[PDB]
């Protein structure tokens, strides 16, 4: 079981936070398709905006945890993304 | 300890 698919079960009693995961698992999806490219990032930007604020409002615990690592990598994924279409 | 001052920066450049 990785750590996303975790996240998305710690997450089953949220649907705020499932639906801004799902958001965030359809940027990646778009990073893999032909001419996806900005369709990931406005789903990348959208749901990280929404997570951050689901992260700042995540009480301590493995959640949180996961939810922060999750962030931290969508962020750099998104960034990396960019970077290659600014090109 | 997460940084939000470090996120929120990152977020806005990436937003453009
Ligand atoms: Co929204």
């Amino acid at each position: 079981t990785s750590a996303r698919d975790l996240l998305r079960e710690m997450a089953r009693d949220k649907p705020r936070l499932l639906a801004a995961l799902e958001v965030a698992s359809a940027a990646m999806a778009k990073e893999e398709a032909a001419g996806g490219e900005q369709d990931a990032l406005d789903l990348y930007q959208h749901s990280l905006g929404e997570l951050l604020l689901l992260l700042a409002a995540e009480p301590p615990g493995r959640r949180r945890e996961l939810l922060h690592t999750e962030v931290q990598n969508l962020m750099a994924r998104a960034e990396y993304l960019k970077e290659q279409v600014k090109m | 300890d997460i940084d939000f001052d470090d996120l929120s920066r990152r977020f806005e450049e990436l937003k453009k």
